[PDB]
RNA sequence: CGAUGUCGGCUCAUCACAUCCUGGGGCUGAAGUAGGUCCCAAGGGUAUGGCUGUUCGCCAUUUAAAGUGGUACGCGAGCUGGGUUUAGAACGUCGUGAGACAGUUCGGUCCCUAUCUGCCGUGGGCGCUGGAGAACUGAGGGGGGCUGCUCCUAGUACGAGAGGACCGGAGUGGACGCAUCACUGGUGUUCGGGUUGUCAUGCCAAUGGCACUGCCCGGUAGCUAAAUGCGGAAGAGAUAAGUGCUGAAAGCAUCUAAGCACGAAACUUGCCCCGAGAUGAGUUCUCCCUGACCCUUUAAGGGUCCUGAAGGAACGUUGAAGACGACGACGUUGAUAGGCCGGGUGUGUAAGCGCAGCGAUGCGUUGAGCUAACCGGUACUAAUGAACCGUGAGGCUUAACCU
RNA sequence: AAUUCCUUGUCGGGUAAGUUCCGACCUGCACGAAUGGCGUAAUGAUGGCCAGGCUGUCUCCACCCGAGACUCAGUGAAAU
RNA sequence: ACACAGGUGGUCAGGUAGAGAAUACCAAGGCGCUUGAGAGAACUCGGGUGAAGGAACUAGGCAAAAUGGUGCCGUAACUUC
């Protein structure tokens, strides 16, 4: 069935895909834009877009929220501050993904997904 | 809505309390069944609370010695008197189903009100 | 004798001060207006046409457009046909409500089953399964063999055999009339009703012996 | 509950407090006893200062449920395990004058008529 | 084993004609971009149903 | 004799009767009650365990009964492997030995990369006559083929006495079949807490991994039977057996021969549901292209100019729908999905700090923190313009109407 | 009776039911005195029976997770 | 057969839990095993989670679940003590 289960697979275990993903998940953060192929740069928004939701404004103990994900404090010291405040009259809309290139190795359209204020 | 959100509220008791699972109530009824009045109660601790529907059905467990008695109640009933909000409680869970067999210490539950 | 139809809005236990709990299922009705009256289409016979508010108009194409063609010009979602007896009617589009249930005692209702794609034969007919030791090998969910030995050589006709369940035709014609809210267009059923709370359930007077 | 191969419990005077179900009975494919069903009886275990010998056969009706019993418009009673009340074979009615425990106000049916002419709640 | 009795030319067809020739969708041309290209994706323009963002 | 898989048991069926139980009618050494008997009936119902490889035969307990017979001993690329079928060990019996048991014991296997044919699902084709779809009616075909217990009628009349049908439903249930989650509980690795050891962690505190859902305990969406409500009813038709007339055969008589009316759980309907690829493609409604030239071979072809219609295959954001199609919704001109905001719900009072306590830990801040699928707003994100296949009123004959 | 086919010999026990098991008989077809008698401690990948615990085998299946099967692309058969 | 999760004599190894070279986890040490890219129907296989009963199953509790360590208390039938 798969019955209302949400996201993409994107092979293996639930973990595997956690730790394809953490290597893009603090570029993102970092460099406000990065790239990767269709699906995974539309997939690469889960538990992101809820991270820029609670980097909107100051709260206790949410420093640890999410870390899991990717385990940088550098990317972290970004919120509440350089990242989250920038959004705050607008509460949510923080990112947009479009088409860029094709692989070769496999029929896999490129995708960038970046962050709608960026000083690059 | 029309009557969506609004099926209960012109049905249910306002004048109702809020009295949360681990409490001791003390519950008070006319029975009628159809027929004539008479004020009988039952004693116990709430094991779990009212929520859901016109019914908001929860249980009360009598923890008496040697014996294992349970009785449902349904909140909105044209036939309850009165809740008597006999002796507070308080726990670190929403359900009491062990009280089924634990009737000691685990039913000696503390009242923390002051 | 006529007919209307609306949609599932509840199942509540509305209780009495007569020592009974009464559930109720809860039908909030579409206020449906009739289209035309069918006379002249079958000897002896007539029928009441009617339909609904279509909530977008765009969406009839050109081969069903054709059935509110003959109720004005445009749309309606929906097409329901119900019969007339001991008088003749004339319309212009008036709505019908809840109160033709105000004295009649039992409805005619047309549910419908819930979808279950392949459902699977151990359940769509019951089929029998045991144990997985000292037993079956390798095909343990289909319904026996279907083929007849030898002579016939053929498969036989009617035979409980897989296929797809659900959004079948279930209908319910002894449940009794509770209340009518005359005011909210409301009608309150003793019970559970089948169908999902988008269908337009249709409710008839029953005739039922 | 109120299966076959199954012990129960007595609240009938003065003979027996464990017994055994051999038959559910009471018309065709029938189930899992409310109270005011009719159950067949064997005596597990007697005592010698009563009434009844150890094997011997009889019908009960049932008076205590592990499932509980329903009347009130919105409230349900259950207890621990399940209890039943002993017959007389040819003229029913239960054997004793008196029952043990709190029973039931639900079951009047004049096959079972004595439970009226008892006070066991008040 | 093998499939026995072969099968004339004709039966054959049978077996192929549901698979070979399918038919295929037509290349995708932009108002903007005169490239030929499939219906969702990158033109070699460099351009998707001419659409920008935050350029005129 | 160019192999024919060999009994039981499990698992799944079917044809038909010799009537086991329910229906309708007669007989009786038929008083009431009960038994014995066969006429109409093969429609519908008709068992679990113990001891026996079963069959034959018993015991235990129910049944409304535990009815009978056929089918390469129905049903082994269906299952198992008891009995029969090799190889081991022993008690007794026959023997020179091979071997024998109208004598026993303890042990002892089940081969196959589904080709065609068959069915079934979606896909596609051909096609209902230039073309597209939905609805409506339906030759017909399926479903349905039924009842325990409690009580009054009935403690009568009948019969020393014992005991004592059915009159049609009242009270209450069910095999069997179907659907649903309000009841009452369960389940819920997609939500929350508690907790043992161990790693990442400088260390301490925290947080998150690891032990498949580590182990303990709750639960939403949904699922579900331990739960709940339904349907085999009534009415009608025509017959058989039967009840009688009209009446021979037989100048009378007779219920059967012809004749006339009645008369069954059998037989047909009623009820319920599907059906026009039903090639015999029903019957409607919505929708749309109204052009010629040359030559000839014409139920036909070649050469030429002006012209491209209804529709359909395709492309979406996805769910309450689902193998894949389809089904419901759905394309910025949009609340379909995600994000966002709040609501509902579930869990149970987080971190840090302040305080106490040798410490473990507790208390307060704290009705805390956290939260999935349920719900109302909100265009922040996204859901081709184009194109592909597809023309010019379509054979034969005619009533009718205008040229 | 590892020893009696006929024979479920036969009494009593256990169980709702006992061609199984235990004690026992004494008309053992064909037991029985070193191709031995009868009994037995200790022993068993030992044969037979009973009692008890525990249990999703089952009453009745309700539910979920993991791995194939599944598609395209490189390579791509065979028994008959 | 083979570039095969296979077989092969001697002797060697730090902590934490433990009697231990059993066993669990860090540490020294070792690894991606010569087809790629993805999805999530029937159905086949393995596992975990489950209300009230319970051996009814079967030749047979088969399969499945329960018990599980160590010190102290206490100890049947039987005995060559």
């Amino acid at each position: 069935m798969r019955h209302r289960k949400s996201g993409r697979q994107l092979n293996r275990n639930s973990s595997h895909r956690q730790a394809m993903f953490r290597n893009m998940a603090g570029s993102l953060v970092r460099h406000e834009i990065i790239k990767t192929t269709l699906p995974k740069a539309k997939e690469l928004r889960r538990v992101v877009e809820p991270l820029i939701t609670l980097a909107k404004t100051d709260s206790v103990a949410n420093r640890r929220l999410a870390f899991a994900r990717t385990r940088d404090n550098e990317i972290v010291a970004k919120l509440f501050n350089e990242l989250g405040p920038r959004f705050a009259s607008r509460a949510g809309g923080y990112t947009r993904i479009l088409k860029c290139g094709f692989r070769a190795g496999d029929n896999a359209p490129m995708a960038y997904i970046e962050l709608v204020d960026r000083s690059e | 809505s029309n009557i969506i959100k609004q099926l209960e509220q012109e049905q249910m008791k306002q004048d109702v309390p809020s009295f949360r699972p681990g409490d001791t109530v003390e519950v008070k009824v006319w029975v009628v069944e159809g027929s004539k009045k008479r004020l009988q109660a039952f004693e116990g601790v709430v094991i779990a609370i009212r929520n859901r529907g016109l019914h908001s059905a929860f249980t009360v467990r009598k923890i008496s010695n040697g014996e294992g008695v349970e009785r449902v109640f349904q909140t909105h009933s044209p036939v309850v008197d009165s809740i008597s909000v006999k002796r507070r409680g308080a726990v670190r869970k929403a359900k009491l189903y062990y009280l089924r067999e634990r009737t000691g210490k685990a039913a000696r539950i503390k009242e923390r009100l002051n | 004798m006529i007919g209307l139809v609306g949609k599932k809005v509840g199942m509540t236990r509305i209780f009495t001060e007569d020592g009974v709990s009464i559930p109720v299922t809860v039908i909030e009705v579409e206020a449906n207006r009739v289209t035309q009256v069918k006379d002249l289409a079958n000897d002896g016979y007539r029928a009441i046409q009617v339909t609904t508010g279509a909530k977008k108009a765009n969406r009839v194409t050109k081969p069903e457009a054709g059935h509110f063609a003959k109720a004005g010009v445009e749309a309606g979602r929906g097409l329901w046909e119900f019969r007339l007896a001991e008088g003749e009617e004339f319309t212009v589009g008036q709505s019908i409500s809840v109160e033709l249930f105000a004295d009649v005692k039992k409805v005619d209702v047309t549910g419908t089953s819930k979808g279950k794609g392949f459902a699977g034969t151990v359940k769509r007919w019951n089929f029998r399964t045991q144990d997985a030791t000292h037993g079956n090998s390798l095909s343990h969910r289909v319904p026996g063999s279907i083929g007849q030995n030898q002579t016939p050589g053929k498969v036989f006709k009617g035979k409980k055999m897989a296929g797809q369940m659900g959004n079948e035709r279930v209908t319910v014609q002894s449940l009794d009339v509770v209340r009518v809210d005359a005011e909210r267009n409301l009608l309150l059923v003793k019970g559970a009703v089948p169908g999902a709370t988008g269908s337009d359930l249709i409710v008839k007077p029953a005739v039922k012996a | 509950m109120i299966q076959e191969q199954t012990m129960l419990n007595v609240a009938d005077n003065s003979g027996a407090r464990r017994v055994m179900c051999i038959k559910v009975l009471g018309g065709s494919h029938r189930r899992y006893a409310g109270v005011g069903d009719i159950i067949k009886i064997t005596i597990k275990e007697a005592i010698p200062r009563g009434k009844v010998k150890k094997g011997d056969v009889l019908k009960a009706v049932v008076v205590r449920t592990k499932k509980g019993v329903r009347r009130p418009d919105g409230s349900v009673i259950r207890f621990d395990g399940n209890a039943c009340v002993l017959l007389n074979n040819n003229s029913e009615q239960p054997i004793g004058t008196r029952i043990f425990g709190p029973v039931t106000r639900e079951l009047r049916s004049e096959k079972f008529m004595k439970i009226i002419s008892l006070a066991p709640e008040v | 084993a093998v499939q026995q009795n072969k099968p004339t030319r004709s039966k054959r067809g049978m077996r192929r004609s549901h698979d070979a020739l399918t038919a295929v969708t037509s290349l995708s041309v932009d108002k903007t971009s005169g490239e030929k290209h499939l219906r969702h994706h990158i033109t070699a323009d460099g351009y998707y149903r001419g659409r920008k963002v935050i350029a005129k």
